[PDB]
């Protein structure tokens, strides 16, 4: 119905960011 | 469940790499993709946003096998596995390809310790 | 199913350590224990025969998680996972400890390609 | 009930032995 954000996290460092 | 496809998508993996042009991201190493109650496990996941338009992203997962999970509104989970998972966000369905299997669960139990009886005796013979 | 616990127990693994007193065997690496339709998967399985007394063997499986499967007489499979699987042959039950989960499957299907809707369908009716 | 055979096998050699 609408675009959803895509977030991924580096399992090593625990850092996440959009894409 | 209703509303899963309105939820953000979360990806976790050991390794992550982007191509130079910037529209393809590859995840490898125990990849977990979640959206609401949807859960996909794979060894490698490729996420393509063709042409950079938000909402048209394509998620491709590969494993031996890759696995799929979602809870349904009727309360019964769905689980499956296949060599490939194909999920186009603009559509409302996923595609399982290669030795594909799908099941529905009607009962489950959780705890710190579960005891299950393995001996059944539907019939008995006396001689 | 009826008769499972009367079947031979078969164990496949990558490595096998035999304790030299002969009453303990330790299996590691993609271990698969099968008895009829019963199937246990674990990274490590220890089989102990306390006192050399046959019929009193104890099967302990460990994984992250280890998994369990059995077909029931009613045709519905049972599946579970836990950190540890404890199966005493003299007894009629298996014990799942640590993050224990157990479920029953009421429907399934196989194929080369399977599509599945991740959105719920809406009632189609018109007056 | 009765004790059941316990048979384990080596995946690299295919050899099996009764415990």
């Amino acid at each position: 119905k609408k675009p959803v954000p895509i977030i991924y996290c580096n399992r090593r460092t625990g850092k996440c960011q959009r894409m | 469940v209703t509303g899963d496809t309105d939820q953000p998508i979360h990806i976790e993996s050991d390794q992550q790499s982007l191509d130079m042009q910037g529209n393809v991201v590859t995840f490898t190493g125990n990849v977990i993709v979640t959206q609401g109650t949807i859960k996909i496990n794979a060894d490698k996941v490729v996420v393509t946003r063709p042409g950079g338009e938000q909402g048209k992203e394509v998620i491709d997962g590969y494993g031996k096998p890759a696995t799929f999970y979602q809870m349904q509104d009727n309360g019964k989970p769905v689980e499956g596995h296949a060599s490939q998972m194909h999920y186009e966000l603009a559509k409302d369905f996923v595609v399982l390809t290669g030795n594909a299997y799908l099941q529905q669960v009607d009962s489950n139990i959780k705890g710190d310790k579960i005891t299950y009886l393995v001996k059944e005796q539907k019939m008995q013979a006396f001689s």
